[PDB]
Protein backbone atom coordinates (compact mmCIF):
# COMPACT_ATOMS: atom_id res chain seq x y z
CA UNK A 1 0.00 0.00 0.00
CA UNK A 2 1.20 3.51 -0.98
CA UNK A 3 2.83 5.94 1.45
CA UNK A 4 3.71 9.65 1.42
CA UNK A 5 7.22 10.66 2.51
CA UNK A 6 9.17 13.92 1.91
CA UNK A 7 12.81 14.88 2.66
CA UNK A 8 14.25 16.78 4.26
CA UNK B 1 -4.64 56.43 -0.15
CA UNK B 2 -7.86 54.67 0.82
CA UNK B 3 -8.13 53.44 4.41
CA UNK B 4 -7.04 49.80 4.84
CA UNK B 5 -10.17 47.63 4.88
CA UNK B 6 -11.56 44.14 4.26
CA UNK B 7 -11.51 44.97 0.53
CA UNK B 8 -7.71 44.68 0.58
CA UNK B 9 -8.06 41.02 1.55
CA UNK B 10 -8.14 38.57 -1.34
CA UNK B 11 -11.10 36.49 -0.18
CA UNK B 12 -11.64 33.07 -1.70
CA UNK B 13 -15.29 32.39 -2.51
CA UNK B 14 -16.52 28.80 -2.89
CA UNK B 15 -17.13 28.36 -6.66
CA UNK B 16 -20.42 26.54 -6.19
CA UNK B 17 -24.08 26.72 -5.25
CA UNK B 18 -25.46 25.79 -1.84
CA UNK B 19 -27.00 22.32 -1.93
CA UNK B 20 -30.79 22.28 -1.32
CA UNK B 21 -32.03 21.24 2.15
CA UNK B 22 -33.46 17.89 1.06
CA UNK B 23 -30.17 17.14 -0.71
CA UNK B 24 -27.99 17.77 2.36
CA UNK B 25 -30.05 15.36 4.49
CA UNK B 26 -29.18 12.59 2.03
CA UNK B 27 -25.51 13.58 1.93
CA UNK B 28 -25.16 13.80 5.72
CA UNK B 29 -26.85 10.40 6.03
CA UNK B 30 -24.63 8.98 3.28
CA UNK B 31 -21.45 10.39 4.87
CA UNK B 32 -22.29 9.25 8.42
CA UNK B 33 -23.01 5.73 7.15
CA UNK B 34 -19.62 5.71 5.41
CA UNK B 35 -17.63 6.96 8.41
CA UNK B 36 -19.66 5.70 11.36
CA UNK B 37 -20.37 9.13 12.84
CA UNK B 38 -23.48 11.15 13.69
CA UNK B 39 -25.18 12.72 10.61
CA UNK B 40 -25.23 16.33 11.85
CA UNK B 41 -21.68 16.11 13.22
CA UNK B 42 -18.76 17.55 11.23
CA UNK B 43 -16.37 14.62 10.62
CA UNK B 44 -13.38 16.91 10.06
CA UNK B 45 -10.59 17.37 12.60
CA UNK B 46 -9.91 20.64 14.41
CA UNK B 47 -6.41 21.57 15.60
CA UNK B 48 -5.46 22.87 19.04
CA UNK B 49 -3.45 26.08 19.49
CA UNK B 50 0.30 25.49 19.77
CA UNK B 51 1.28 25.80 23.44
CA UNK B 52 4.58 25.47 25.32
CA UNK B 53 3.93 21.81 26.20
CA UNK B 54 3.90 21.11 22.45
CA UNK B 55 7.66 21.62 22.17
CA UNK B 56 8.04 18.36 24.10
CA UNK B 57 5.35 16.69 21.99
CA UNK B 58 7.36 17.40 18.83
CA UNK B 59 10.33 15.60 20.42
CA UNK B 60 8.39 12.44 21.29
CA UNK B 61 6.53 11.75 18.04
CA UNK B 62 7.11 11.95 14.30
CA UNK B 63 5.47 15.02 12.79
CA UNK B 64 4.82 16.67 9.47
CA UNK B 65 4.47 20.41 9.09
CA UNK B 66 2.80 22.43 6.35
CA UNK B 67 1.90 26.05 5.73
CA UNK B 68 -1.48 27.16 7.08
CA UNK B 69 -3.01 29.15 4.22
CA UNK B 70 -5.36 32.10 3.99
CA UNK B 71 -8.33 30.19 2.62
CA UNK B 72 -11.33 28.05 3.46
CA UNK B 73 -10.97 24.70 5.19
CA UNK B 74 -13.49 22.34 3.60
CA UNK B 75 -14.00 18.64 2.97
CA UNK B 76 -14.39 17.45 -0.61
CA UNK B 77 -16.97 14.70 -1.15
CA UNK B 78 -17.09 12.73 -4.41
CA UNK B 79 -20.44 11.00 -4.79
CA UNK B 80 -23.59 10.69 -6.87
CA UNK B 81 -26.28 13.37 -7.04
CA UNK B 82 -29.05 12.74 -4.46
CA UNK B 83 -31.72 13.32 -7.13
CA UNK B 84 -29.86 11.97 -10.15
CA UNK B 85 -28.29 8.63 -9.21
CA UNK B 86 -26.44 8.47 -12.53
CA UNK B 87 -24.77 11.87 -12.26
CA UNK B 88 -21.31 12.22 -10.66
CA UNK B 89 -21.34 15.13 -8.21
CA UNK B 90 -18.70 16.85 -6.08
CA UNK B 91 -19.49 18.73 -2.87
CA UNK B 92 -17.45 21.04 -0.66
CA UNK B 93 -18.53 21.53 2.95
CA UNK B 94 -17.20 23.46 5.95
CA UNK B 95 -17.38 23.04 9.73
CA UNK B 96 -20.89 24.54 9.78
CA UNK B 97 -22.00 21.66 7.54
CA UNK B 98 -22.89 23.92 4.61
CA UNK B 99 -22.77 21.93 1.37
CA UNK B 100 -21.72 23.57 -1.90
CA UNK B 101 -22.35 21.77 -5.18
CA UNK B 102 -19.46 22.23 -7.62
CA UNK B 103 -20.16 21.51 -11.31
CA UNK B 104 -17.82 20.85 -14.27
CA UNK B 105 -15.26 19.35 -11.88
CA UNK B 106 -13.92 15.88 -12.70
CA UNK B 107 -11.59 13.32 -11.12
CA UNK B 108 -10.37 10.60 -13.55
CA UNK B 109 -9.97 6.95 -12.56
CA UNK B 110 -6.58 5.28 -13.12
CA UNK B 111 -6.11 3.43 -16.44
CA UNK B 112 -9.60 4.34 -17.71
CA UNK B 113 -9.08 5.96 -21.12
CA UNK B 114 -12.81 6.09 -21.92
CA UNK B 115 -13.32 8.91 -19.43
CA UNK B 116 -16.70 7.54 -18.36
CA UNK B 117 -15.67 6.02 -15.01
CA UNK B 118 -15.79 8.17 -11.87
CA UNK B 119 -15.07 7.98 -8.13
CA UNK B 120 -17.72 7.67 -5.41
CA UNK B 121 -17.55 7.45 -1.61
CA UNK B 122 -14.38 9.54 -1.59
CA UNK B 123 -13.79 12.18 1.07
CA UNK B 124 -10.80 14.51 1.23
CA UNK B 125 -9.64 17.11 3.75
CA UNK B 126 -8.17 20.25 2.24
CA UNK B 127 -8.06 24.01 1.89
CA UNK B 128 -9.57 26.17 -0.83
CA UNK B 129 -7.13 28.95 -1.76
CA UNK B 130 -6.95 31.74 -4.32
CA UNK B 131 -3.59 31.94 -6.11
CA UNK B 132 -2.71 35.33 -7.59
CA UNK B 133 -0.75 35.53 -10.85
CA UNK B 134 0.74 38.53 -12.70
CA UNK B 135 -1.74 40.34 -14.95
CA UNK B 136 -4.50 40.17 -12.36
CA UNK B 137 -5.19 36.52 -13.12
CA UNK B 138 -6.78 34.42 -10.40
CA UNK B 139 -6.70 30.65 -9.91
CA UNK B 140 -8.75 28.73 -7.37
CA UNK B 141 -6.90 25.77 -5.91
CA UNK B 142 -7.80 22.97 -3.52
CA UNK B 143 -4.84 21.84 -1.44
CA UNK B 144 -5.37 18.31 -0.10
CA UNK B 145 -3.74 17.59 3.27
CA UNK B 146 -5.65 14.46 4.33
CA UNK B 147 -7.87 11.63 3.08
CA UNK B 148 -10.76 10.23 5.13
CA UNK B 149 -12.07 7.78 2.54
CA UNK B 150 -11.05 6.66 -0.95
CA UNK B 151 -13.43 4.71 -3.21
CA UNK B 152 -15.59 3.29 -0.42
CA UNK B 153 -12.66 2.37 1.83
CA UNK B 154 -12.29 4.24 5.14
CA UNK B 155 -8.70 5.32 5.84
CA UNK B 156 -9.35 7.25 9.07
CA UNK B 157 -7.92 4.41 11.19
CA UNK B 158 -4.68 4.32 9.17
CA UNK B 159 -1.64 6.55 9.70
CA UNK B 160 -1.00 9.79 7.79
CA UNK B 161 1.43 8.34 5.24
CA UNK B 162 -1.14 5.72 4.18
CA UNK B 163 -4.00 8.24 4.09
CA UNK B 164 -2.05 10.62 1.87
CA UNK B 165 -0.58 7.65 0.00
CA UNK B 166 -3.91 6.35 -1.28
CA UNK B 167 -4.96 9.85 -2.40
CA UNK B 168 -1.76 10.42 -4.35
CA UNK B 169 -2.01 7.15 -6.29
CA UNK B 170 -5.78 6.81 -6.74
CA UNK B 171 -6.70 10.46 -7.35
CA UNK B 172 -3.75 12.81 -7.85
CA UNK B 173 -1.80 10.57 -10.24
CA UNK B 174 -4.60 9.97 -12.79
CA UNK B 175 -5.58 13.65 -12.65
CA UNK B 176 -1.97 14.59 -13.44
CA UNK B 177 -1.90 12.15 -16.38
CA UNK B 178 -5.25 13.49 -17.56
CA UNK B 179 -4.18 17.13 -17.27
CA UNK B 180 -1.06 16.57 -19.37
CA UNK B 181 -3.10 15.40 -22.37
CA UNK B 182 -6.47 17.07 -21.77
CA UNK B 183 -5.19 20.59 -20.99
CA UNK B 184 -8.18 22.16 -22.76
CA UNK B 185 -10.76 20.30 -20.66
CA UNK B 186 -8.77 20.98 -17.48
CA UNK B 187 -8.99 24.77 -17.88
CA UNK B 188 -12.77 24.59 -17.40
CA UNK B 189 -12.42 23.16 -13.88
CA UNK B 190 -13.77 25.56 -11.20
CA UNK B 191 -10.53 24.84 -9.35
CA UNK B 192 -7.33 22.81 -9.56
CA UNK B 193 -6.53 20.10 -7.02
CA UNK B 194 -3.10 19.26 -5.60
CA UNK B 195 -1.39 17.61 -2.64
CA UNK B 196 -0.17 20.19 -0.13
CA UNK B 197 3.55 20.95 0.16
CA UNK B 198 4.69 19.18 3.33
CA UNK B 199 7.94 18.96 5.30
CA UNK B 200 9.34 16.92 8.17
CA UNK B 201 8.54 18.41 11.59
CA UNK B 202 12.01 19.92 11.88
CA UNK B 203 11.96 21.56 8.45
CA UNK B 204 10.28 24.70 9.80
CA UNK B 205 13.12 26.99 8.69
CA UNK B 206 12.67 25.85 5.09
CA UNK B 207 8.98 26.79 5.21
CA UNK B 208 9.65 30.30 6.53
CA UNK B 209 12.53 31.19 4.22
CA UNK B 210 11.84 29.34 0.96
CA UNK B 211 8.29 27.99 0.62
CA UNK B 212 6.03 30.62 2.23
CA UNK B 213 7.47 33.70 0.46
CA UNK B 214 7.06 31.94 -2.91
CA UNK B 215 3.37 31.00 -2.48
CA UNK B 216 0.80 32.73 -4.68
CA UNK B 217 -1.62 32.94 -1.76
CA UNK B 218 -1.45 34.25 1.80
CA UNK B 219 -0.25 32.59 5.00
CA UNK B 220 -1.36 32.67 8.64
CA UNK B 221 0.85 30.16 10.41
CA UNK B 222 1.80 26.48 10.50
CA UNK B 223 -0.01 23.18 10.97
CA UNK B 224 1.68 20.27 12.74
CA UNK B 225 0.25 16.87 11.81
CA UNK B 226 1.28 13.76 13.74
CA UNK B 227 2.24 10.80 11.55
CA UNK B 228 1.74 8.26 14.34
CA UNK B 229 -1.95 8.90 15.02
CA UNK B 230 -5.29 8.06 13.34
CA UNK B 231 -7.60 10.71 11.89
CA UNK B 232 -9.78 12.10 14.69
CA UNK B 233 -13.17 13.71 14.13
CA UNK B 234 -13.42 16.95 16.11
CA UNK B 235 -10.68 18.38 18.33
CA UNK B 236 -7.38 16.52 17.85
CA UNK B 237 -4.83 17.10 20.63
CA UNK B 238 -2.03 15.95 18.30
CA UNK B 239 -2.93 18.35 15.47
CA UNK B 240 -1.26 21.67 16.26
CA UNK B 241 -1.69 25.08 14.66
CA UNK B 242 1.00 27.68 15.29
CA UNK B 243 0.61 31.38 14.56
CA UNK B 244 2.71 34.47 15.32
CA UNK B 245 1.21 36.96 17.80
CA UNK B 246 0.65 39.52 15.03
CA UNK B 247 -1.87 37.22 13.31
CA UNK B 248 -4.01 36.74 16.41
CA UNK B 249 -6.27 39.69 15.61
CA UNK B 250 -9.44 40.99 17.29
CA UNK B 251 -12.32 43.11 16.01
CA UNK B 252 -13.12 46.03 18.33
CA UNK B 253 -15.54 48.93 18.30
CA UNK B 254 -13.33 52.01 17.97
CA UNK B 255 -14.37 55.23 19.71
CA UNK B 256 -12.41 58.49 19.62
CA UNK B 257 -12.40 60.81 22.63
CA UNK B 258 -10.99 64.32 22.39
CA UNK B 259 -9.36 66.20 25.27
CA UNK B 260 -11.81 68.89 26.38
CA UNK B 261 -9.53 71.77 27.41
CA UNK B 262 -10.40 74.31 30.11
CA UNK B 263 -9.47 77.18 27.79
CA UNK B 264 -10.99 77.96 24.40
CA UNK B 265 -12.27 75.20 22.14
CA UNK B 266 -11.26 71.65 21.20
CA UNK B 267 -8.24 71.14 18.92
CA UNK B 268 -9.42 68.33 16.64
CA UNK B 269 -6.08 68.13 14.81
CA UNK B 270 -4.49 66.90 18.05
CA UNK B 271 -4.29 63.18 18.83
CA UNK B 272 -7.40 61.92 20.71
CA UNK B 273 -7.90 58.81 22.83
CA UNK B 274 -8.53 55.64 20.85
CA UNK B 275 -10.90 53.49 22.90
CA UNK B 276 -11.34 49.86 21.93
CA UNK B 277 -14.66 48.35 22.94
CA UNK B 278 -15.79 44.74 23.23
CA UNK B 279 -19.28 43.58 22.28
CA UNK B 280 -21.22 41.85 25.07
CA UNK B 281 -25.00 42.08 25.17
CA UNK B 282 -27.29 43.43 22.45
CA UNK B 283 -25.89 46.87 21.71
CA UNK B 284 -23.98 46.85 24.98
CA UNK B 285 -20.26 47.52 24.64
CA UNK B 286 -17.57 47.71 27.33
CA UNK B 287 -14.15 49.37 27.43
CA UNK B 288 -11.30 46.91 26.88
CA UNK B 289 -8.16 48.84 25.91
CA UNK B 290 -6.67 51.89 24.30
CA UNK B 291 -5.31 51.52 20.79
CA UNK B 292 -1.75 52.85 20.59
CA UNK B 293 -1.32 55.40 17.78
CA UNK B 294 1.81 57.46 17.16
CA UNK B 295 1.85 60.94 15.59
CA UNK B 296 2.81 59.62 12.15
CA UNK B 297 -0.10 57.17 12.08
CA UNK B 298 -2.49 59.84 13.35
CA UNK B 299 -1.58 62.11 10.45
CA UNK B 300 -1.99 59.14 8.12
CA UNK B 301 -5.39 58.43 9.66
CA UNK B 302 -6.52 62.03 9.16
CA UNK B 303 -5.20 61.98 5.58
CA UNK B 304 -7.65 59.16 4.82
CA UNK B 305 -10.46 61.71 5.29
CA UNK B 306 -12.88 59.02 6.46
CA UNK B 307 -14.92 58.79 9.68
CA UNK B 308 -12.83 57.09 12.39
CA UNK B 309 -15.05 56.87 15.47
CA UNK B 310 -17.99 54.49 15.94
CA UNK B 311 -16.81 51.71 13.62
CA UNK B 312 -15.41 48.19 13.74
CA UNK B 313 -11.62 47.90 13.48
CA UNK B 314 -9.34 44.88 13.33
CA UNK B 315 -6.41 45.27 15.72
CA UNK B 316 -3.24 43.33 16.50
CA UNK B 317 -0.70 43.17 19.33
CA UNK B 318 2.84 44.44 18.69
CA UNK B 319 6.16 43.59 20.38
CA UNK B 320 5.29 45.83 23.35
CA UNK B 321 1.88 44.14 23.65
CA UNK B 322 0.06 47.27 22.53
CA UNK B 323 -3.07 46.98 20.41
CA UNK B 324 -2.46 48.47 16.97
CA UNK B 325 -4.73 49.42 14.08
CA UNK B 326 -4.67 46.89 11.24
CA UNK B 327 -7.71 47.71 9.09
CA UNK B 328 -11.38 48.67 9.10
CA UNK B 329 -14.08 45.99 8.99
CA UNK B 330 -17.11 47.30 7.11
CA UNK B 331 -18.37 43.74 6.68
CA UNK B 332 -19.04 43.42 10.41
CA UNK B 333 -22.10 44.62 12.31
CA UNK B 334 -20.38 44.19 15.67
CA UNK B 335 -17.01 43.66 17.35
CA UNK B 336 -16.01 40.21 18.61
CA UNK B 337 -18.01 38.85 21.54
CA UNK B 338 -16.17 38.88 24.88
CA UNK B 339 -16.05 35.07 24.84
CA UNK B 340 -14.23 35.19 21.49
CA UNK B 341 -11.76 37.82 22.69
CA UNK B 342 -10.93 35.73 25.73
CA UNK B 343 -10.15 32.69 23.56
CA UNK B 344 -7.83 34.62 21.24
CA UNK B 345 -5.94 36.20 24.13
CA UNK B 346 -5.53 32.77 25.71
CA UNK B 347 -3.87 31.51 22.52
CA UNK B 348 -1.52 34.49 22.86
CA UNK B 349 -0.75 33.97 26.57
CA UNK B 350 0.13 30.31 26.02
CA UNK B 351 1.81 31.21 22.75
CA UNK B 352 5.29 30.26 21.60
CA UNK B 353 7.38 32.86 19.78
CA UNK B 354 8.89 32.10 16.37
CA UNK B 355 12.38 32.40 17.86
CA UNK B 356 11.69 29.81 20.58
CA UNK B 357 10.19 27.51 17.94
CA UNK B 358 13.28 27.76 15.73
CA UNK B 359 15.73 27.40 18.63
CA UNK B 360 14.05 24.11 19.59
CA UNK B 361 14.32 22.62 16.09
CA UNK B 362 17.70 20.81 16.31
CA UNK B 363 16.66 18.91 19.46
CA UNK B 364 13.50 17.84 17.62
CA UNK B 365 15.62 16.70 14.68
CA UNK B 366 18.03 14.54 16.71
CA UNK B 367 15.18 12.83 18.58
CA UNK B 368 13.53 12.01 15.24
CA UNK B 369 16.66 10.13 14.20
CA UNK B 370 17.12 8.47 17.60
CA UNK B 371 13.68 6.99 16.92
CA UNK B 372 14.88 5.85 13.49
CA UNK B 373 17.36 3.38 14.97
Amino acid sequence: SPSYSPTS
Amino acid sequence: SMAPSEKDIEEVSVPGVLAPRDDVRVLKTRIAKLLGTSPDTFPGSQPVSFSKKHLQALKEKNYFVCEKSDGIRCLLYMTEHPRYENRPSVYLFDRKMNFYHVEKIFYPVENDKSGKKYHVDTLLDGELVLDIYPGGKKQLRYLVFDCLACDGIVYMSRLLDKRLGIFAKSIQKPLDEYTKTHMRETAIFPFLTSLKKMELGHGILKLFNEVIPRLRHGNDGLIFTCTETPYVSGTDQSLLKWKPKEMNTIDFMLKLEFAQPEEGDIDYSAMPEFQLGVWEGRNMYSFFAFMYVDEKEWEKLKSFNVPLSERIVECYLDDENRWRFLRFRDDKRDANHISTVKSVLQSIEDGVSKEDLLKEMPIIREAYYNRKK
